[PDB]
RNA sequence: UGAAGCUUUCAUACU
C-alpha cells in the first residue's frame, strides 16, 4: 500500500485532517525527520498533497521519533496508493 | 533415505539435544549443530501442541496483585503526605526477582547453629545470659555422642565456644578453615 | 527412604522451612515435604526432611529424638485397649515396657501408621492379659503424663 | 451455589473447576450443570 | 387438571397480551389485561408499600430526554431495574418524577441510586 | 474575571477557544491562589473533551493549560476524579482520560500517579484490568525517558 | 419453593441495608474529602515549595 | 591470586579456578556473548576489560556471592557474567591499560 | 492424576 520507490528533494505534505501523527506508525508523540517523497507522487497536480488522502496540503509530513530510531525513515517514498 | 534416531546420534558430537523429529528435517546435521551453539535458546516447545499457548487450567483462583512492600508501607487504602510519597518511593525502592537471559516460561511454571525468635519463643526456651550456661535439648545428645561428622565446622557454646559464643538468638557459628573493593565506584 | 528422616510432633508454629532451618546444624538437609491436609489444608504434624547422606539423617534421628518444639513433642525417625494422642519418639519396645508396670502384656504392642510417611498416625492398639491390667489402664494410665502428651487409654470394645 | 466446583476468579467470571469450563453469568453455569459434562465428571467423581 | 387450568391461563395470558399490544391509551388497554390476566391467573392457582420520588431535572436540561433513558427500548431498562431491585417504577409528572414502590425501604434506596446514576450518567 | 471567563469555555469558534484555554491557564499557573478550587476541577473535567479537538492547535493549547491546572491544584484530587471517569464512559473518553492521567503523571512526577494507579488493579474484574493495560501502555509511550 | 423464596428474601433485605448504607457511607466520604480539601491543597503546595528548595 | 582469566578467539572470557591441593583446573564462569577479543585487563578482582577486533571495549563484572567452590543451562557454565559496559570506539583496539 | 481438538441451526458476550 506504500509507494516506496527511492526519493529525492520533494517534501511530503499532511491534510488539516491528519496534521502531526505519523505517516508510518500514525502515532501522536514527538515528529522528528522531514518526509521526502520520490518525484512520481510530486509530479504535475500532484504537488503539495497530502502524502496519505491526497487531498490538499497544509503542513510538512514529518516521521515520529520512534521509527527514525527504527531507521524506518530509510525505506522509500511513504505515499500511500 | 532418512537417518534414524539411533544413527544420527552416533555421529553428532552432542547426541542429547536429537529429538524425535530431527530426523525428518531437511538437514538435520545442521539442525543439531545450531541445537549445540553455545547460547541460542530452543523454541517455544508449544509448537507441537494442538491446545494452543496459555489458557489450559481455569482451576486455579489468583488474588489481586499485591502491591510492592513499599507501596503498601505508604499506607494507601484524609491528610495525605507528598514528600513521604517522594523520599519512600525513591528512597524505599527495591529491585525484584529478574530471570536470566536462558530462562523461559511455561503455562505450568508459575506453580511449580541459628535459630529464629519466634521458634524459640514457642518452644520454651529462654534467651542467652551473660555468663552462664544455657544450652539447646539437642546440644546435650551433641555434648554425651560428639560432634556431627556432616558439620565438623559448626561450633557449639560449652563445647567448642566459650560461654562469655552466644548473644540474643544465636546458638552456633560456622568457622571455615585480595583488595576485594570494586574499581570504578561514585563516592 | 533411608536418607530421609520422618518427623512428628510438629505444632502451628513449625513450617516447611523452619524444619529444613532446624535440621541445618544436624546435617545437609535437601529438601522438607509437609503433606497438607484435604479438610483443613495444613500440616498434620508429620512431615520429612530428605537430607544428602544417611549419616546426617542418623545424626538428626540421635539428636532431635524427644525434643519440645513449638511446645510439641517432635521427633526424628528412619522413613483391647487403645490409646490416643502419644507420643512419636517411643517405640513398641518402649511401650511395651511402659505398659509393663500396670500389667501383664499378652504380646507385641501395635501402633498405626501413616499410608504416606509411615512412621506414627496418633493412635495404638494394646492388649492385657487379663481385664485387672485394663482396668487399672483406665485408671491409672488414662490421664497419665508422658512425654510432653497427654495419652488416653479407652476400651476398644464393649459389651452392655 | 454452595458446590465447591462453582468458583469466581480475580478476573470475576464464573468458573467451575470440576469441568475445567468458564460461564458469563449463573445461568449458563447452571445450564452446564444439566449438560453431559457436569454429569460425567461428576459419575466420575463419584468413584 | 393443574395442567388444563395452566392452558386455559396461558391462553388467557396471551389473549390480554394481544389486547395490550393491539391497543396513553394504550397503557391503560394493556394495565386492564394485564389486571385481567392476573385474575384468571389467581383463579387457576387456587384450581406497607414505601414510596419514594425521584425527581427528574428535565426544566434544566430540556434537551436531554431521560424519559427515554430509563425507560429503554420495549421498556427493557425500566422493567431490569424493576426486577434487580423488586421495585415498581412509575414516570409521572409533566414535575417530571419516578414514583419507586417497593416492600421494603432497602429496595426503594436501590431503585433510586439506579435512576440516579441513569439522570446523572445522561 | 474568572467566574465571567469559565462560560466562554463553551464557546464553538477555534479562536476563541484557544484564547480562552490560554488565558485559563496563564491564570492558573501565576494567579491560583484566588479561585477557590473546586472551579478548577470543573474547567479541568470540561477541558477534558477538548483532547479530541481536530486541530493540533487547540489539542496543544488543551494539553498546556491542563498541565498548569494540575501543577496548581495537586494531582491527588484530580487523579482521584480521572479514575473514576475512566471507570464509567465510552471509548473516546477513557482515551482522552488515558492521555489526561499521562499528562497527570508527567507534570506531576509520575512517583505521585503509580501507586494510586496500581491500588487500581487490584479490583477484582474484566475489562477493568484492560484498561489498566491500556493506561500504563500510553503511559509509557507519553512519558519516554 | 416458598421456603427457598423466604430465605432469598432475607438475603434480598440484608443486601438492600448493606447498599443504603454504601450509598450514604459515599456521601460521608465526599464530605469528608471536601471538608480536608484546602488542607490537602496547602499540603501539596508546600511540597512543591519543599522540592525547589532541596 | 586466585583465579584465570582466559579469552577465546571467538568466545569472550572464561572463569577457571586453581585447586592447589587437589590439582585441578575448572571453570566456574563464562559469558552469554560471543565476543572476538583482542585484549583484555583485569580492573579488580571480579571485573575484566575487554577489546575487539570490530572496534568495541566492555567491561565484564562476576555477579554478588557466587560460589568460588566449585566440584551448562546454555550449553556453557553454570553460572554467566554481566555486561556492565559497552562502547563502539571506531578504531580496533590493542592494548589496555590501568595506571 | 492427565491429553476437551473439529463443526454448526445453536444460544450468550466483546469489538
Ligand atoms: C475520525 O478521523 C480520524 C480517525 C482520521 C483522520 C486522520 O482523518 C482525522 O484527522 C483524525 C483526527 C482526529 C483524531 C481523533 C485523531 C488523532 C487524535 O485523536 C485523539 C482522539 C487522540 N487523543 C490523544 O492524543 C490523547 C491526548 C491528546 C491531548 O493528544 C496528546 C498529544 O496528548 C489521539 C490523536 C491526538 O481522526
Ligand atoms: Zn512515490
Ligand atoms: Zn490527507
Ligand atoms: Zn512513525
Ligand atoms: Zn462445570
Amino acid at each position: 500500500i506504500f509507494c516506496r520507490k527511492q526519493a529525492g528533494v520533494a517534501i511530503g505534505r499532511l491534510c488539516e485532517k491528519c496534521d502531526g501523527k505519523c505517516v508510518i506508525c500514525d502515532s501522536y508523540v514527538r515528529p522528528c525527520t522531514l518526509v521526502r517523497i520520490c518525484d512520481e507522487c510530486n509530479y504535475g497536480s500532484y504537488q503539495g498533497r497530502c502524502v496519505i488522502c491526497g487531498g490538499p496540503g497544509v503542513s510538512d509530513a514529518y516521521y515520529c521519533k520512534e521509527c527514525t530510531i527504527q531507521e524506518k525513515d530509510r525505506d522509500g517514498c511513504p505515499k500511500i496508493v | 533415505n532418512r537417518f534414524t534416531v539411533a544413527e544420527l546420534k552416533q555421529l553428532v558430537a552432542r547426541p542429547d539435544v536429537v529429538e524425535m523429529h530431527d530426523v525428518t528435517a531437511q538437514d538435520p546435521k545442521l539442525l543439531v549443530h545450531l541445537k549445540a551453539t553455545r547460547n541460542s535458546v530452543p523454541v517455544p516447545r508449544h509448537w507441537c501442541f494442538k491446545r494452543k499457548y496459555l489458557q489450559g487450567k481455569r482451576g486455579i483462583e489468583k488474588p489481586p496483585f499485591e502491591l510492592p512492600d513499599f507501596i503498601k508501607r505508604t499506607g494507601i487504602q484524609i491528610d495525605i503526605d507528598y514528600q513521604k510519597l517522594h523520599d519512600a518511593f525513591f528512597k524505599w525502592q527495591t529491585k525484584p526477582k529478574l530471570t536470566i537471559h536462558g530462562d523461559l516460561y511455561y503455562e505450568g511454571k508459575e506453580f511449580e547453629g541459628d535459630l529464629s525468635d519466634e521458634l524459640r519463643i514457642s518452644l520454651g526456651m529462654p534467651v542467652g545470659p551473660n555468663a552462664h550456661k544455657v544450652p539447646p535439648p539437642w546440644l546435650i545428645a551433641m555434648q554425651r555422642y560428639g560432634p556431627p561428622p556432616s558439620y565438623p565446622n559448626l561450633k557449639i557454646p560449652g563445647l567448642n565456644s566459650p560461654i562469655p559464643p552466644l548473644y540474643g538468638d544465636v546458638f552456633g557459628t560456622n568457622a571455615a578453615e585480595i583488595d576485594r573493593t570494586p574499581w570504578g565506584e561514585l563516592e | 527412604q533411608d536418607a530421609t528422616v520422618y518427623v512428628g510432633g510438629l505444632d502451628e508454629k513449625v513450617s516447611e522451612p523452619l524444619l529444613w532451618e532446624l535440621f541445618l546444624q544436624a546435617g545437609p538437609v535437601v529438601n522438607t515435604h509437609m503433606p497438607k491436609d484435604r479438610v483443613t489444608g495444613q500440616h498434620q504434624g508429620y512431615g520429612f526432611v530428605e537430607f544428602l547422606s544417611e549419616e546426617d539423617a542418623d545424626y538428626a534421628i540421635k539428636i532431635m529424638n524427644m525434643i519440645k518444639l513449638y511446645g510439641k513433642p517432635i521427633r526424628v525417625n528412619k522413613a483391647n485397649i487403645f490409646i490416643g494422642n502419644l507420643d512419636p519418639e517411643i517405640d513398641e519396645k518402649l511401650l511395651y515396657d511402659t505398659f509393663s508396670a500396670f500389667g501383664v502384656i499378652l504380646q507385641t504392642p501395635k501402633i498405626m501408621r501413616d499410608p504416606d510417611t509411615g512412621n506414627s498416625k496418633g493412635y495404638a492398639f494394646i492388649n492385657f492379659a487379663s481385664f485387672d491390667a485394663s482396668d487399672a489402664a483406665i485408671e491409672a494410665m488414662n490421664g497419665q503424663y508422658l512425654c510432653n502428651r497427654p495419652i488416653t487409654v479407652s476400651y476398644a470394645f464393649k459389651k452392655d | 451455589n454452595k458446590d465447591p466446583y462453582f468458583m469466581k476468579n480475580h478476573l470475576g467470571s464464573y468458573e467451575c473447576k470440576l469441568c475445567l469450563t468458564l460461564h458469563n453469568n449463573e445461568g449458563s453455569y447452571l445450564a452446564h450443570t444439566q449438560g453431559k459434562k457436569h454429569q460425567t465428571n461428576l459419575a466420575r467423581r463419584a468413584a | 387438571r393443574e395442567q388444563e387450568r395452566a392452558y386455559i391461563v396461558q391462553l388467557q395470558i396471551e389473549d390480554l397480551t394481544r389486547k395490550l399490544r393491539t391497543g396513553t391509551r394504550e397503557f391503560r388497554t394493556r394495565k386492564k389485561l394485564e389486571e385481567e390476566r392476573h385474575n384468571l391467573i389467581t383463579e387457576m392457582v387456587a384450581l406497607t408499600r414505601v414510596s419514594d420520588k425521584v425527581m427528574i431535572p428535565q426544566d434544566e436540561y430540556p434537551e436531554i430526554n431521560f424519559v427515554g433513558l430509563l425507560i429503554g427500548p420495549r421498556g427493557n431498562t425500566l422493567k431490569n431495574i424493576e426486577k434487580e431491585c423488586n421495585a415498581k417504577i412509575m414516570i409521572r409528572g409533566k414535575p417530571l418524577h419516578a414514583l419507586v414502590t417497593a416492600n421494603t425501604m432497602e429496595n426503594v434506596k436501590k431503585a433510586v441510586e439506579q435512576i440516579r446514576n441513569i439522570l446523572k450518567q445522561g | 474575571l474568572l467566574p465571567r471567563l469559565t462560560p466562554i469555555l463553551k464557546n464553538r469558534h477555534e479562536k476563541v477557544q484557544e484564547n480562552c484555554i490560554d488565558l485559563v491557564g496563564r491564570i492558573a499557573d501565576r494567579g491560583a491562589e484566588y479561585v477557590s478550587a473546586r472551579e478548577w476541577m470543573r474547567i479541568c473535567f470540561e477541558l477534558l473533551e477538548l483532547l479530541k479537538a481536530h486541530k493540533k492547535a487547540i489539542r496543544r493549547a488543551t494539553v498546556n493549560t491542563f498541565g498548569y491546572i494540575a501543577k496548581a491544584i495537586g494531582p491527588h484530587d484530580v487523579l482521584a476524579t480521572l479514575l473514576n471517569n475512566l471507570k464509567v464512559q465510552e471509548r473516546q473518553n477513557r482515551v482522552c482520560t488515558t492521555v489526561a492521567i499521562a499528562i497527570v503523571a508527567e507534570t506531576c512526577s509520575p512517583f505521585t500517579v503509580l501507586p494510586a494507579l496500581m491500588n487500581e488493579y487490584r479490583v477484582p474484574e474484566l475489562n477493568v484490568q484492560n484498561g489498566v493495560l491500556k493506561s500504563l501502555s500510553f503511559l509509557f509511550e507519553y512519558i519516554g525517558e | 419453593r416458598e421456603a427457598k423464596e423466604m430465605h432469598e428474601r432475607k438475603r434480598q433485605r440484608e443486601e438492600e441495608i448493606e447498599a443504603q448504607e454504601k450509598a450514604k457511607r459515599e456521601r460521608e466520604w465526599q464530605k469528608n474529602f471536601e471538608e480536608s480539601r484546602d488542607g490537602r491543597v496547602d499540603s501539596w503546595r508546600n511540597f512543591q515549595a519543599n522540592t525547589k528548595g532541596k | 591470586g586466585h583465579r584465570v582469566i582466559v579469552s577465546d578467539v571467538q568466545e569472550s572470557f572464561i572463569w577457571v579456578r586453581y585447586k592447589r591441593n587437589e590439582n585441578q583446573l575448572i571453570i566456574f564462569a563464562d559469558d552469554t556473548y560471543p565476543r572476538w577479543v583482542t585484549t583484555a585487563s583485569l580492573l579488580d578482582y571480579d571485573t575484566v576489560a575487554g577489546a575487539d577486533k570490530f572496534g568495541n571495549i566492555c567491561v565484564v563484572r562476576l555477579p554478588p556471592n557466587t560460589n568460588d567452590e566449585v566440584d551448562g543451562l546454555l550449553n556453557g557454565a553454570s553460572q554467566k557474567a554481566e555486561v556492565i559496559m559497552n562502547y563502539h570506539v571506531g578504531e580496533t583496539v590493542l592494548s589496555l591499560q590501568k595506571t
